[PDB]
Order: structure tokens, then C-alpha cells, then sequence
């Protein structure tokens, strides 16, 4: 899944969150207002529903809001560099930041050092890796590439930095703790949060498949998973935490909106409250 | 018959009352062929002219 | 989510309509029927009433219909009784109120039970007496010699659906009630408890 | 040709023999204050006559007329079953005589007895039979399954119903008067009249086509001979001798009428003084 | 895929093209007066394409009109018996002809002789059978089960009832004209029409998927060849050439107006010119 | 079927496409605003069908424009030469360009050289040849007698003069590239457009025997195909290929209008859009 | 060809489409009322065919369309990437939906794996190749450069991806299924559509002649699918199948509404009804 993020990405995405909110919140007051009768609750939607007062978007159709979802996500995401006034959105500093992540971290990404010495297996929420040679204590085994906060429970064989109970890095590496011969396991669990939203799977399933059939070149249908990595992976070095999380947080609302306007059911508090 | 003609304008007539609808009347159309008129004749010109 | 406030479109009756080439000319043939007495009814004389009531067997829709004088059945191997052919008779007859007459299309119920046996046993031994009608051999036979629950299972059985559908059906449209209460029967609804029926005359 | 004919066959056949004696007349009328001119014939009767009024049907084209030929023909000829019996025979209104059948007998239809000890050759108006083995005097050699009125000729070695040269039975039986050895023969002309009518069979032609095109897998194009046959045989089993007249006629009227609205000549007398 | 087609298809599908024509013109019509501005084209379409005066739509967008669609198409082809009693159907005298078929015959089919005398293979727009016996010339080898209309080309070692070129059924028979030794090699090419409409196959193919979504376990997304050819064997064998046609003219409508929904592109003729 | 064609064809065949294109267009006008009542379509048509704005129809029913088709037809096609070659009609009157032939070349003519050397078997859209003795590099194998134009695709051991995919020519010749020895296969495949159009052939087929029914002796029942390539054979030689496509155009519609007055479904884009 | 499109590729496309489909709707206008008279229809053409209200356009002789024509093709697909001011461009995001293809896929781009294993010809719809060296089931025997969408028929002795007949992904890949040895043969034919439309063939040969006078330097004559096949493979990367759609569109379109403009011939419909 081959995409260019520009720099100007936060600004974009300040207004896409905003949009996707407002659809949500009309969506749920329509919602609750719906009596059972002849029309259906599509043509209920479509009529009463889908009218939000926002600037710079012209369009009280619930076909507007996906259109101006599909420009300022192919803006911010795939074209490339380019100025946000370009399309009429403003670009200022001053933003509000985004939900914190509440994504819970079932298969965390480790990355093996070099040499071959260990192989790695995954479990709910473990690492679990054999010494396929005799190591002695005091050197790195694995290290997280995607970054993780949260508690450590379970830590066998191994030792990780940590105060409380709570991991000091976002980026913990394992370090053996004592020499292990004869092929035995070490096993770090972990209950923690990572990159993304948990809330939401069911909409995020059929909103990428919505947004891939139009960049059919640059996306295709994955799991939640799969995009957060993606996505985090490729976002310029040179950029600080506070823009990060506000990039992300558009990045998977987009699709979890696009698949909430075809299945009329909620939204999840993370893109309500925002 | 009128109500079944097909033309430029739809005709509507109210439906007749069921005591009403024997009712006699007399409808008079010509039966003659006009096209023995158009033939050539010496004296076209005169029609067109007048 | 298959349910309709209208009469007409309830499971229990058939659409019916000839071949779209030919309905001008069965038209012509309606009036022709029209000339004649072809109409049976439940207040005429009984011995003129059970002279035209001829159930057809139906194996397709595209059948020319009358709406004073068709009633229709499936080719079954059931024999009806007395009372059944009565209900329906009576059913048939107090539907045909709210019958579409500006419509190509007709609407019947069908007769589950094969109706023609009684017809012809009725037909053998009926005398020319000027007060018998139908609706009073109906008065006669069905109010006063069963229960509404019995003769309701009865209606029920002689239409496809059970009686559990009709009681259900009976709910939303409001024609239907009409024309059960036409039949003299009463619906009284409790919280918490299954339908009970009565006669009106008891009620 | 297979088709069924339903009880009200009569009173259909009443109404399409009208509309043809109507359609005739109004093409004879238009026929003979046609004016030589600019205007083809075929542009002068479509103009002003098509145009006929009466019960039922409304239409002032030769379109109109031949839908209403098609109606009639398939609500009679073509459709299954209109009606319960008793609805028809209840009927009151009355119907007019159709005109006396005129068609010479010339291949009259019989069929041999089951012994197979004949074999039958064909003429004109005339059955001859030979005898492969000898067989007694007094039996029935050949029966006619086809009506046939007339006087009787030429009778060779066989006897048949008659006084003062005139058939006594419509159904005429042909039986040995004198013992006979094998491989003689027997003969048996005919003067006489069958079912259908003689003239306009050059119309006949061309409209059974026209009516074969539209209903393609009832009727198929035939010989007039044939198909009088054909629709006699598939008459109900109870109908009087009244009915089947008019059903018969109008059965054969509808394709001459047919076949003359395309070609422009004059109408038989038997369609038009109905 | 089953289904069931009711006996009253016809006045449905007449209704249901006539509501797919609508909608195409109505399209064309917004998509001609779409002047570049600050509105999309959705945005455009969505205002004013569903304002259509017909009987049985309940909305004036374009969700009213997919809803139509849907229970017309339920009510004709599926197994429900619902009868839609909110449009004209119960009202209709007359119906108009659809038109004509212009699908390519590339992949026509045919069914072998039980005897297992020859092999079947396929190229672009003919068969070819391998005898693997002896056979005598005059007896099929294979024959059309999928009618067809059209011209013969290219024929080898077989012989069509044929005039001028132009074939005289609609459906051949293949039958050998030649004795020939096992092995040899026959072929037959025609320059023919199938049952179908060759344009609008994009929008068929994205219309089959949203009409699949909503009935599940009745129909399965395929192409159109096999869609046509499954929907002409469940047709009723009591069926007018002409009312099959105005069936499978609104059954392959369907798909294609619910897929030019989807994607506002134009319509295809056979489409828009009912 | 022999026919004579005259010098003044395009002059009659303006007018008769003229005529043609009206008669479509009154057609999908019709068509569009039937509305379903007690009249048939058929009768709403011959009511109102023939009322049309153009010159030299005596009549305002579809019978006069039939009659007109006929006589333009027999003028142009059938009776002979008229005037002196010399007579001036093209200065004052100006035709029309008729609309490109959209026909795909499946069975394209070609002519063998004598000699005997070469083996044709026809194909889809290809023509192979096998040589029954050694032959040459450079020489003729065949050449097309029915002008073609379009792309050229799949070549094989022969050589045909294109640029850049595109034939030069309009009666390309094949010509060898390689010696062959005996029983050797070349084949040559083309993506091009022979004369004539490729819709409305159902019309073409009832159309043809429509107008063969009244020209008995010169006109016979014959494929699209065949009909187009004795048009094209019995063309004057000192004749424009500009006048050559108005005289076919008006010689493949007659047909089609004949036939679509009958069947009264839709018309091809190239009979209305003249 | 050498041509360098741009990052606003789509933006001209949308007003050259525009342009061409409104030339061509005034062609057919003027085409629909011409006198017939002393006038050709080139004069009548010359002197009402021109454009009055469209911002860019500066004369009201068709030259003028010409002229913006000849603009517009050289700002969007050759070397000079000037972006034109005199057009007014008001928002690069907005792009009407062009129509869908229609071009049917005779001779399918196909590219060898590589290995030297297989012999490449090709027919009318269909790729046949041949095994030099042994053959293992389950491996790349061919794979499609040119996207194609569409049925697949006659699939002997190789697997593609299929759901009801019809093709999965736009890129099709043939692999074996079977263990093939001793130079056997495998074939795919495909009924499907590649990229482009079919209609109008005859006015693209002579518009591109006329646009290759011009741009000599960059633009040859040559046929259409070539021309087609290059155009898609000079586009770029970054570029999703809404923009690519466009451009192709304007790139067909120009030379076929040049070659118009000089054959006054009708329109096809992928032109009239953009």
C-alpha cells in the first residue's frame, strides 16, 4: 500500500476529523428521530438527514460529505506535497488535538537483531521467543518497531524497564536476565494501547473497501492492523507527536465514516467527541 | 368515440350516469372523397391567384 | 417483514386477471352475464341462489372472473361439510365489498376443501319457498349448532392459513375485522392471554 | 394445428363475423368511388377505410380492425376455458344464421375398416378401393368422417342411402351389394357440398400466413381443406348444429378478411351478405 | 441462484422499465446542464435527478428510486410473493415492445447427443466437435439450446438449414453432410445475436454485487451471459415471445440502472430508448 | 438478384434517407409518450405515426410512407437509366455524408489468383491458406474484392503494407515474406469495418422479405452480408466513392425502416442519426 | 510517440471533453436542418457551426474550436507543460465521470515470464501459446500489461481467477494446472472490453493525421489501439482510475472530433454524451 504524506497533512486533517464529526453527530440526531413507517430508513437519512453547517463545504447531501471526504483524504494522503489553500482550506497552526488511542494491543510488532540466535512466536497479548544457542545475560532479544504504552504483566526470563508496574519507553526492548542454556522459552506479556482506535471494526471493514475501489493503485482492502502500520510507517521524520496523532486519527476515521454512511448504524465516541 | 381518438389533446368526459346512457342522438358525418378535387386542371392558375 | 394493510393483498387470496390481449372482449361478455340473472347473493331466494353456484377448479391465474359470481377452489382430493361450505360462502360473499372495481385485476379467496359435492346434495333437495335464504341457512347452521372457537377453526382449516394467522392478521388491517364482524363474530383482547371468540348475539 | 376451442366460441364468432361483413362493406363502398388521382389506393382506403363503429369496437384504422381480429380469434380459438359451462348456457341473447355452406366436396375424408382388407385411391370427388382378398357381400367398406351434402353418381358394385338420387344421412356408409372376388374395384362419385365456403380461397392463402406469424405455435400455414378439418374436429363434443355453423364461419371468415385488407380486391359474397 | 418467475412478470417488468427509463433520462438530462462550479456533479445529481413524477415512488431522491428497484425485482424474479400494490401494475391494459437484442453470440451453447460420439470445445464465435466412431452422414452432432438469430459463416464437413445465408430457425441443428472417419475434425461459425444487450456491461457487473448484497441466499454474482442464460431456462414455457422479451428486458435493466446509480456515467441505448 | 443501377441514385437516396430519419425520430417520439390505456401501441402508432413535416408524402399515414419507400426504392434500384449521363442535377442539389460504416469485416471476401496454387477455408475474422506446392517469397496469395479498412492484428508468414497497425489501403493484397514448402499454413487476421451498418438486423430480416414480396422477380430473401456485397458489385465504375455511401445507406435502410414499421420497437442510431 | 503528461492532466481533459462534446452536439444541430439546397453542407457548416459563449474560445467560426483543440492537446499531453490562463480553471479537484469503455479486446497485450519457455500467437480474441521445455502445473505461463475487464470462455489446460464466468482482477494471470509435456498447447479467450471506444474508428485515422501535421515532432500516424496502448503506458504512477478515465477520454476524443470536423459525418455517442 504505496502512499506520499505531505507535510501540510495536520492542517488537512483538522478539517476531515471536524467533517467526519459533524456527519456523525447528524447522523445520530436524525437517528432518534426516526418513527417506523413507509419510507425506509435510507431514504429517511438521505431526505431529513445529512444537513451540517460547516465552511468550505458546499454540500448538504450525504454524497457531499463522502466527496469532500474522498478530495481532502486524497489530498492529504496520496497526491503529494501541496498548499491547503490550494482547495480553499485554511491552513493555521492553532488546532485542537485529537482523542487519545484506545486501540488495545493483541499483535504487537517485534523486530529480531541480527545473527539468528532466537526465533520468535505470538500469543494474545505475549512474545514468546527459544534460545536456539547458549546466551548469556545482558544483551537485547527483541524490540518493539511499533511503538506501545502500557503496563507489563507476566515477564519471565527477562527484564524490561519499568516503574510501578508502567513501562518507562514507549519502545521497550527485552534484555535476557539470566544465561539460558538447553533451548528454553522467555515470555513478555503486556496489557497495553497501541497506535489506532479499537471502537469501530465492523464500519473500518467496509470503509476501506469503499475508499480502495476509487485509489485502487495506491490502497487495498486490509485489517485495521495492517493500515495503522502502514500508515505510521511512512509519516515524515521530521514532525512532532502532537501532528502525528492528529494525521492518524483522520487517517482511520476516514474509512470508519465512509463505511457508517453506507450501514446506518452509530459511530464510535472516538469520532463523535472530537 | 370521442374519448378514443388519439390526437394532440387528452379529452376527458365525465362517466355517464347508468339511467343516462341510452339516451338517443343524432350525429350527422359526410361520407365523400375529397381527393377528386386536386387533380391538374386548365385552371389552376386561377386557384392559386385567387 | 411480507405484510399489507390492505385487504386485497392478504396470503389467503389469489390475484386473478385474463391474458392481456383479451380483456376487451371479456368485457362484452360480463354484460352479456349482466343481462342475464348470473349473480347469486345471500338475501335472494335460496332455490334461486344455489342455482348458480358453480366453484371452478383453478390451475392458473389467467382466468376470466366475475366479481358477483365466481368462487374458486384447488384441485384437492378433500371432501367440505355443510357448515364449511356455508363459511365460506358467507366469507366470499361479505369480502366482496371491498373488491378493486376500477382495477383489470380481481381478487378471490380459494377453497382449500372441494365444495361441489355439498353444492350438488344442497341443490337435489332445496324447495321454492319465499322466505329461505342463504344467510338464514348460515343462521342456522353454523351460529346455532357449534361454538365461535369451533367454527372459527373451521373458517381457518378452510382457508390456508392456521388459526393462529388469522387472529394475527386480523390486527392490521381493520377490513378484515370489518368483515368477520359482518360474519356475526367478536374478538376480545385481555393482557396476557390467547384470544377468546364469541358470537354477537351472545355478546 | 392444435388448438382448443371453450363453449363461448358462438358468441364470439356472432361479433367477429360482423365486424368482417362491416370491414367488407366499407371496402367495397370505398372501392367504387375511388377517383383515379395522386393517391395510391392503398393510401385511399387507409385514410377512410378503416374508420367502422359499433359495440365493443372503436377504432378508425385497419390496425385497429386487424387488433380486433386478433382479440376475437384468440378469446375463441386459442384460449383455454372463459368461463364455468353454466354461465354460458344461460345466456338469453340470440344470434343470426349464417349463410349456407357453398365449398364442393372434392377431397372427402373417409377412413377403412380396421381389417385393412381395402386400399384406398383418391379423384375428384371420387373414392375407388380394391379388394386384396374376397370378402362376403353386405359390409362396410368405407365410412366418411367429414360432413358432406349432395347428390350421389356413379356407383359401382356398392350401395349407398339414397332416394331420388339425393343422400338420406350426412354421413354417407359405403357397403357391397354383390359378392366380388379378389382385386376388383368399387367406386363412389360425389355431386355434392362439404364444410367451408368455395370462394375468396386466394385470400384464404395470404391471411393464414398473416395469422400463423402472430400466434407461431398454435397456427401454422395449411391448406383451406385441411384446415376446415382440423377445426371441425377440434369442436366441443356438445354444441348444436347452429353453433358449430357460425363458429365454422367466422373461423373461416377471419383469415379472408385478413388476406383482403392486403391485397384491395373485392370480398366474397358469404363474407359480406352475412 | 433460484428463483421463481411469477405468472403476472410482464405487467411488472413493464412497470420497472419504465422506471429504469425515467431515471436514465433524467440522468442525461442533469448530466448535459452540469456546468463546472462550486458543486460536484453528485452533489448536482442528488438535488434534483430523483424528482421523477411516477406512480409508487415515496421519495424524490435517488434512494427512493434503488428502493423501487428492489421491490419490483423482488416481486417479479425472486421467490417472494409480494405483490407491489402501490403502482400501476393492477391498472394495465396494454404493454409496449422492448427493444430489439444486440447481444454478440461469442459463447453459444449446445448439448451433445447422449451417444458420446464427439468432443466438445469452444472458440470466439463457433464450436468444433472431434468424432471419436465412424458416423454415417444425416444425423446430429449437436444442436443450440440458447436461441439465436443471425447469419452462418464459415461452415466444414455440416450442413444448415440455411437461404441466402441467413439462417432459417432460431434454433439450428448441426448435422453432418459428409460419411467421414473417426478423428475428423468439423467446425461451424456464425455471424449471429444472443438473447441479451451487449453495451453496459461495467455497470452490470456493479449493479450484480449491490443487488446480491440485499438478496444473499437467492442470487450470486456472475457474468451476464450466464445470468441471461439462467433467467431464460426458468422462464415458463406458456410465454409469448413477446412478453419473454419484455421480461428479460427489465431482468437485465435492473442491474445496469442500479450500477449507473453507483457510477454517474451515461446510459446505455437500449436503456434510455424504451 | 439483378438490379440496374442509374447515375441519379444519390439523388434519390438523399431523399429516401431523409424520409427514413423522419419516420425513426416520429417513432421514439411516439414511443415516448404512450401512455398504457384501452388503445393498443400498434394502434397509437398508425394513428399518429404518419403526421411528419416533410415534402413528397401524399398522405398522413404510415401506408404513404411505405408507398413513398417503395417507389424512391424502385426508382433508384430497379427501373433503369434516366436522362442522358450528361444531365446536370449535382450543382444545384448538394447531398448530405451519409454517417461512417460501423459493419465489423467477419467473413471478408477475397479472390484466389489462378493457378490453383492455394487452399481458403474461412474463420471468424481470419483468413489461412495452405499451398498445395513450394512458392516463393514475394508474390500474391490473395487480395480482398470487398473494401476494408481498420487495424491489422496476428500475421503470420506473410507481409502486409500498414504503418503503425493501420492498413494503407482499402483492398489490401497479401504477399508472402518467407519461402514456403508445400502444405505450409498463412493466416491474416483484422481488427476493421466492412460496408455497412452493424445494427438493426432483426429489421433487416422482415424488411427484406417484405420488400422482396412486391418485387418478386428482381429481389430475393438474403443475408445482410450478401445483400451489401451484390449492392456494392452492381455499382456504376465511373462513380464517387463519396456518392457510392449515400446510395448504400439509403440501400441497407429501406430495409430496415420496411422492417421496423412492422416490428415497431426502437431504431439504429444510423438510420436516425442522418 | 514521445509525450510528457503532467500532474493537471485531468483538469484539461475536463474542458477538452466538454469542448468536443458540445462541437459535436452543434454538428448535429446544424446537420438536422440543412436547406439541401445550392449550398453544400460544408459551406452550411463553415458558416453556422461555431461556439459563442464558452470563456477561451475566441472566434465564432468552428477555426476557433480548432484552435482551442490544438491548445488544450498541447498543454496536456505533449512536452510543454504550459498551464493554459486563457481557459478558466476554477477548481482542479472537480471532474465530471467520463463513459465507460467500449472498445472490445481483440488483440490482448500479453508479456512472456521471461524464462524463454513459451511460444506467443495470437488470433482474433484469444492468446495461444506453446511449450518449449517441460512444464510443471501451478506456475506464470502469461500475464496481461494492458487492464481488461470482462468474461472469460474457452479456458483449456490453464486456470485464471473467475466468479460466474467473469474475470476477478483487471490483470489477469494464466498458470497451468495440469503437468503438461512434450510441447503441448494451451488457449484463453477472453468476451471482454480493454480500454478506449470502439465507435468512431473511421474519424480517429483522419484526425490523427491531421494532429500529427502539427505536432510532427511528437505525434505519428498510426492506428488506434497503439496509439491507446502507448498514451496508458505514459501515465503516471500517482494517478488513480477517476483521473486516468478522463485523460484517456480527452486523448480519444481530439482526434476523432479533428477528423470530424473535417468529414462532416455524425458523432458517436461516447463524444455527444460525455
Amino acid at each position: 500500500m504505496n502512499l506520499e504524506i505531505n507535510n501540510f497533512a495536520p492542517a488537512i486533517s483538522s478539517i476531515g476529523s471536524q467533517l467526519c464529526s459533524l456527519s456523525a453527530q447528524k447522523l445520530l440526531t436524525c437517528r432518534k428521530q426516526y418513527g417506523n413507517g413507509a419510507k425506509s430508513f435510507e431514504e429517511f437519512y438521505a431526505e431529513i438527514g445529512g444537513i451540517i453547517g460547516m465552511m468550505g463545504i458546499n454540500s448538504q447531501t450525504p454524497s457531499g460529505i463522502r466527496e469532500a471526504i474522498y478530495r481532502l483524504y486524497q489530498s492529504a494522503f496520496l497526491f503529494g506535497d501541496i498548499f491547503p489553500e490550494s482547495f480553499g482550506i485554511q491552513n493555521t497552526q492553532n488546532i485542537k488535538p485529537p482523542p487519545g488511542f484506545t486501540a488495545p494491543a493483541k499483535k504487537l510488532e517485534v523486530v529480531l537483531p541480527q545473527g539468528g540466535a532466537f526465533d520468535l512466536i505470538y500469543n494474545n497479548g505475549e512474545i514468546r521467543v527459544t534460545t536456539t544457542r547458549n546466551v548469556q545475560a545482558g544483551d537485547l532479544v527483541c524490540t518493539v518497531t511499533f511503538p506501545i504504552q502500557g503496563s507489563v504483566i507476566a515477564t519471565r526470563n527477562c527484564h524490561v524497564n519499568e516503574i510501578g508496574g508502567q513501562l518507562t519507553t514507549t519502545r521497550p526492548e527485552i534484555i535476557a536476565s539470566v544465561p539460558m542454556p538447553a533451548r528454553t522459552v522467555i515470555v513478555a506479556s503486556f496489557d497495553a494501547i497501541e497506535i489506532g482506535y479499537g471502537e469501530g471494526d465492523d464500519l473500518f471493514a467496509i470503509g476501506i473497501a469503499i475508499l480502495s475501489n476509487r485509489f485502487n493503485g495506491q490502497i487495498t482492502p486490509m485489517s485495521r492492523h495492517n493500515y495503522m502500520t502502514q500508515m505510521f510507517a511512512n509519516l515524515p521524520a521530521n514532525m512532532s507527536e502532537r501532528d502525528s496523532s492528529a494525521v492518524l486519527h483522520f487517517a482511520q476515521a476516514a474509512p470508519v465514516v465512509l463505511g457508517m454512511m453506507e450501514r446506518l448504524t452509530g459511530a464510535p465516541k472516538w469520532v463523535l467527541d472530537y | 368515440r370521442i374519448t378514443e381518438m388519439v390526437n394532440d389533446r387528452r379529452i376527458m368526459i365525465q362517466k355517464l350516469t347508468l339511467a343516462e346512457k341510452p339516451q338517443v342522438m343524432r350525429h350527422v358525418t359526410t361520407e365523400i372523397n375529397n381527393d377528386l378535387f386536386f387533380k391538374m386542371s386548365p385552371v389552376a392558375q386561377l386557384y392559386i391567384y385567387h | 417483514m411480507n405484510w399489507s394493510k390492505a385487504i386485497n393483498f392478504q396470503p389467503f387470496m389469489l390475484e386473478t386477471r385474463p391474458p392481456l390481449t383479451t380483456i376487451p372482449i371479456m368485457d362484452q361478455l360480463v354484460e352479456i352475464g349482466e343481462r342475464s340473472n348470473q349473480k347469486w347473493s345471500m338475501t335472494d331466494r335460496l332455490f334461486f341462489a344455489i342455482r348458480k353456484i358453480n366453484p371452478i377448479f383453478v390451475t392458473s391465474s389467467q382466468i376470466p372472473s366475475k366479481f358477483d359470481y365466481t368462487i374458486l377452489q384447488m384441485p384437492t382430493q378433500l371432501i367440505a361439510s355443510l357448515k364449511e361450505t356455508l363459511l365460506f360462502l358467507a366469507f366470499s360473499y361479505y369480502l366482496r365489498e371491498y373488491q378493486d372495481k376500477v382495477g383489470q385485476m380481481k381478487f378471490y379467496p380459494v377453497a382449500m376443501k372441494n365444495m361441489i359435492p355439498i353444492v350438488n346434495y344442497l341443490k337435489d333437495r332445496v324447495h321454492n319457498n319465499f322466505d329461505t335464504t342463504l344467510e338464514q341457512a348460515y343462521r342456522q347452521n353454523v351460529v346455532h349448532t357449534l361454538s365461535a372457537s369451533d367454527a372459527f377453526d373451521l373458517l381457518s382449516g378452510m382457508i390456508a392459513t392456521t388459526r393462529l394467522d388469522l387472529i394475527q392478521r386480523t390486527r392490521i388491517c381493520p377490513e378484515l375485522l370489518n368483515v368477520l364482524n359482518k360474519m356475526s363474530f367478536i374478538l376480545i383482547y385481555a393482557p396476557n392471554r390467547p384470544s377468546i371468540l364469541s358470537w354477537k348475539n351472545q355478546s
